[PDB]
RNA sequence: CACAAACGCGUCUCAGAGAUAAUUAAUGAUUUAAUCUUAACCUAAUUAACUCAUAAUAAAUCCAGCCCUAGAACAGGGCACA
């Protein structure tokens, strides 16, 4: 029973995915360059459940995506009735993607990493590597003191914080705390590989947060890349309305396939 | 439609019933604006 | 003036059991936390929260357990 | 420009003006003679 | 009153002016011996930036001031009716008297903040961000003061600074 | 007159909603009456450790005037407490940004410096424009008179007062307009 | 303690300043303005 | 030191509050507490601040007669001021010596 | 770098709208010429700031024990594939 599909439109915004971050692999161009890319797994996409426009925001619809699989025996009973109702598994990491109400898609729906294309740009959202309750030169880079030229217990202390005559410390200042664990985004990401068998994303650039987490991926919100969905399946991916099975790996017309001539300059 | 007394309440009901209950003092003629009682020698 | 409004609505009742039908307008019940909760009455009074917690044992006890009343 | 607390015309070509809540002396001939009231 | 009358056939332009019937003054003014128009109708110390049926019967179409050598108002008088127009032109008020622009009224801006007494232009003041404390302060001038000397039935002066 | 104690004192302590038009008024004759009815003033029983208090509802927030050139010099200043987080924003852009906030400002400042200060600007309501709720709108009880009269347009003046009020100059034919 | 002539206006007590202003000059202002007058 | 500074001050924050209050019952009726005091005492009726809040919180009938006779007061002292004449004389504003 | 991690010397990303101060010219009366206007009507070229689109969090009441790239304690994520 799908929802009826509306066409493409410039001011329109398309929905995400919750990939699991595998490692980093090296990935050479055809001018000879080398770049870092990301392997992003989608191994369980699905929309939950949708808000309504005006209920969520009242200027764009919001569209709830879950993650990979895990075990009923350690979820809450409200989290399981809500997942007993919608008919799949619990997933383990949910998040809310803010879509134009003309790309909305009836809850339910299975995503795959066919969504976003060779050759795109993406933001990509997960919590870094926390490192704790780290010291200030750790966390904000302050300068240390002098190892051995007489500082007696000061050669990480961060000195002074504020001045004499204020008395007191501006919530601003730079203090040790807790570092890391916090929500970050990368944004510009390009995409150069596809694959359709395994649904990995090959992301250029470090992503934010350790192997094997879950990572939210959306469209570029940056000015630059604005309007770039228009070639793009607006909906999403849907394997079944081609009926016909893509190339096992999707490269851009830069990258050097496994399969090359070994190019050479001339 | 001539107005005999008048009442205050939280609710509807209440209210009504408070109106009630100050008619029918106006009635028998227990008001607090009443004569007071005499005390006094005849 | 203007006539008195009267809301009369029996939605429980049922056919089938009305013994059911009965409890079914009684069986109502909701339990909150303590931050809800305030927030719905302080949004209920039109009035703040701090109002709504409790207090301590040097207050509590300092109460005058029978004021004087007049009239 | 010249920001001045009195204002007084250099040539008979410059005009006082009430601009932006202040005055200006504006001279066309001679662009030096423009003149603020500060 | 006059118009000038433009008329364009084949590379001919004929310019031409024309007389229209004007309205006369009223038969009874209450001070004949008056020599002043407003200081002879009794309006002296009378007249604000409210009363727009006053204001409003020597101005130009397009809101300018008309010359006081043709008016025959005294010059305190004439200082202080040119100050209410202005007034009322900054308040808003006198809406047909505003240039007829087809090309400008299509590009809506901001909506017009509502105002009045309004003393200086909206575009020349700089906001004030000191403020001054209780002995120094500075004080936000509203009316003009050219209107100090009307009638005060209260009897309380009227504030200019505030 | 003659209750028993618990409906006179329900009566005597009742709150009442009042309506307030801020459409072409000065905020601070709007936060004037607003203060007093807030706290009460208006009630012969009104003390200052009783509760007495009314509900306000003002409309036409974003219809309001200014007396003179204070919406482009009366400035509001904030400061967030980091430094460098001190800010000034104009009459005007504080307007647009929010049209609640002028009064909302003025009505807070008007206010007694009391911790009831924050109890009674709960109780107070105000809305850009004549769109009130009809849980809201049930309640209003009375509204206030506007403290300022909105003076007339030319063109919202009869033609019948404008032919009654009289020339008082003759302008000359030979003169163009 | 100040000296009795001064260069910074030497500010008057406030009684001296009430005085001053009740005895400030008051020019006759008559009923009808003569301008316009016949 | 704070019980007998209170004690002094208890005198005038009771005034102030029946002031409030006097204040309040009499813009209820669409008048100013000066003028309703001042058009009051014109009347040779010496009521104080206590008694007139006693009334106005339990006499409303009361009160509001005191506020029509206070207005009527000020109407005739007003209508008297702009005659300037010797002989009308307002009604309310006869004044009666002791006896 | 004798721990599966951390780290730089190594690698990736870094943004649209409004708004202005000074200063330019259009139209126009007082001062029927002109004149950017503490005269209006819309004007257009315009600093840095400053806000706003946008971005992040944003599914409440299972938590004994065992692991964790999560953590001072407390908290948080997993324990069905194998
Ligand atoms: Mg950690
Ligand atoms: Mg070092
Ligand atoms: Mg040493
Ligand atoms: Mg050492
Ligand atoms: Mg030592
Ligand atoms: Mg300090
Ligand atoms: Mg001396
Ligand atoms: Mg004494
Ligand atoms: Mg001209
Ligand atoms: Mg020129
Ligand atoms: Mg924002
Ligand atoms: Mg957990
Ligand atoms: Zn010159
Ligand atoms: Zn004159």
């Amino acid at each position: 029973e799908p929802w009826p599909i509306h066409p493409w439109e410039p001011g329109s915004s398309r929905v995400g995915l919750i990939a699991l971050k595998l490692g980093m692999m090296p990935l050479w161009t055809k001018d000879g360059q080398k770049h870092v890319v990301t392997l992003l797994q989608v191994q369980d996409c699905h929309v939950l459940k949708y808000t309504p426009k005006e209920n969520h925001n009242g200027r764009m619809a919001a569209l709830t995506v879950g993650g990979k699989t895990v075990s009923h025996f350690h979820k809450s009973a409200s989290i399981l009735e809500f997942y007993q109702e919608l008919g799949l598994p619990p997933k383990q990491k949910v998040k809310i993607f803010n879509v134009t109400e003309n790309a909305v898609i009836k809850p339910g729906t299975p995503l795959y990493a066919a969504h976003f294309r060779p050759g795109q740009y993406v933001d990509v959202t997960a919590k870094t590597i926390g490192k704790g309750f780290q010291g200030v030169m750790r966390r904000w880079g302050f300068k240390g003191q002098p190892a051995t030229h007489g500082q007696t217990k000061t050669h990480r202390r961060p000195g002074a914080i504020s001045t004499g005559d204020v008395a007191r410390v501006w919530p601003g200042t730079k203090m040790p705390g807790q570092l890391g664990n916090i929500d970050r985004t990368a944004f510009g990401l390009k995409v150069w590989r596809i694959n359709t068998k395994h649904n990995i994303i090959y992301v250029n650039g470090s992503v934010p947060g350790h192997k094997n987490c879950l990572v939210k991926i959306k469209d570029s919100k940056l000015p630059a890349y604005k309007d770039f969905c228009k070639n793009l399946p607006f909906p999403t991916y849907f394997p079944d309305g081609d009926e016909e099975a893509l190339p096992e790996d999707l490269y851009d017309e830069n990258v050097c396939q496994p399969g090359a001539p070994s190019i050479t300059f001339t | 439609r001539k107005l005999i007394a008048e009442g205050p309440g939280e609710t509807v009901l209440v209210a009504e019933e408070e109106a009630a209950r100050v008619a029918l003092r106006k009635l028998f003629g227990f008001t607090e604006n009443r004569r007071p009682w005499d005390y006094s020698k005849p | 003036t203007k006539p008195i409004p009267r809301p009369d609505p029996v939605h429980n009742i049922e056919e089938t059991h009305d013994l059911v039908l009965k409890t079914r307008l009684e069986e109502k019940g909701e339990h909150l936390e303590q931050g809800p909760m305030i927030e719905q009455l302080s949004k209920m009074f039109f009035t703040t929260k701090h109002r709504w917690y409790p207090r301590g044992q040097y207050h509590r006890r300092r109460r005058k357990p029978n004021p004087p009343k007049d009239r | 420009f010249k920001t001045k607390g009195v204002l007084k015309k250099r040539c008979r070509d410059c005009y006082l003006v009430k601009r932006r809540g202040r005055w200006f002396i504006y001279c066309k001939t001679n662009p030096k003679h423009k003149q603020r009231q500060m | 009153f006059r118009e000038v009358v433009e008329i364009l056939d084949g590379k001919t332009t004929i310019i031409e002016g024309r007389i229209t019937e004007t309205p006369q003054e009223s038969p009874n003014p209450p001070n004949p011996t008056g020599q002043c128009p407003i200081c002879r109708w009794n309006l002296k110390h009378k007249y604000n930036y409210e009363d727009v049926l006053l204001l409003s019967q020597f101005i130009r179409p397009h809101g300018g001031m008309l010359p006081r050598r043709i008016t025959g108002l005294c010059q305190e008088e004439h200082l202080k009716i040119e100050e209410c127009v202005k007034m009322a032109h900054r308040a808003g008020l006198l809406p047909n008297h505003r240039p007829k622009l087809p090309e400008g009224f299509v590009p809506k801006s901001k909506p017009r903040l509502n105002r009045y007494l309004t003393r200086w232009s909206p575009r020349s003041v700089k906001p004030i961000y000191n403020k001054g404390h209780r002995w120094n302060k500075v004080r936000m001038p509203v009316g003009s003061p050219l209107l100090k000397d009307n009638v005060s039935y209260s009897g309380r002066p009227l504030l200019l600074y505030h | 007159s003659s209750f028993s104690k618990a409906p006179q004192q329900w009566a005597t302590f009742a709150r009442v909603w009042y309506l307030l038009d801020g459409k072409m008024q000065p905020p601070g004759k709007l936060a004037a009456m607003a203060s007093v009815k807030l706290q009460g003033l208006h009630k012969p029983v009104y003390h200052q450790l009783s509760d007495c208090g009314d509900h306000v509802v003002i409309m036409n927030t974003r219809h309001i005037a200014f007396s003179g050139n204070k919406w482009e010099q009366k400035v509001y200043s904030s400061h967030t407490g980091y430094p460098g987080g001190f800010r000034q924003v104009t009459a005007a852009q504080l307007h647009q940004k929010d049209p609640v906030a002028i009064v909302k400002l003025a009505i807070y400042g008007m206010l007694p410096k009391n911790l009831h200060r924050r109890t009674m600007m709960q109780r107070l309501h105000l809305f850009p424009d004549e769109d009130i709720p009809e849980d809201i709108l049930k309640n209003l009880v009375e509204e206030l008179p506007q403290p300022r009269k909105v003076p007339r347009r030319l063109d919202e003046y009869t033609q019948e007062e404008i032919e009654a009020f009289p020339r008082v100059w003759s302008p000359p034919e030979d003169y163009r307009l | 303690g100040s000296k009795a002539v001064t260069r910074h206006r030497r500010v008057m007590h406030f009684e001296r300043q009430k005085l001053m202003a009740v005895t400030e000059y008051i020019p006759p202002k008559p009923t009808i303005n003569p301008r316009c007058l016949p | 030191v704070k019980c007998t500074r209170a004690r002094r001050l208890k005198k005038r924050s009771l005034r102030t509050l029946w002031i409030n209050r006097i204040t309040a019952a009499s813009q209820e009726h669409g008048l100013k507490y000066p003028a309703f005091i001042i058009n009051l005492i014109k009347c040779q009726v010496e009521l104080n601040r206590k008694v007139l809040a006693d009334l106005a919180i339990y006499e409303p009938k009361t009160f509001k007669s005191l506020a029509a006779l206070a207005k009527r007061r000020r109407e005739e002292g007003f209508a008297a001021a702009l005659g300037d004449g010797k002989e009308p004389d307002g009604i309310f504003s006869r004044v009666v010596q002791h006896r």
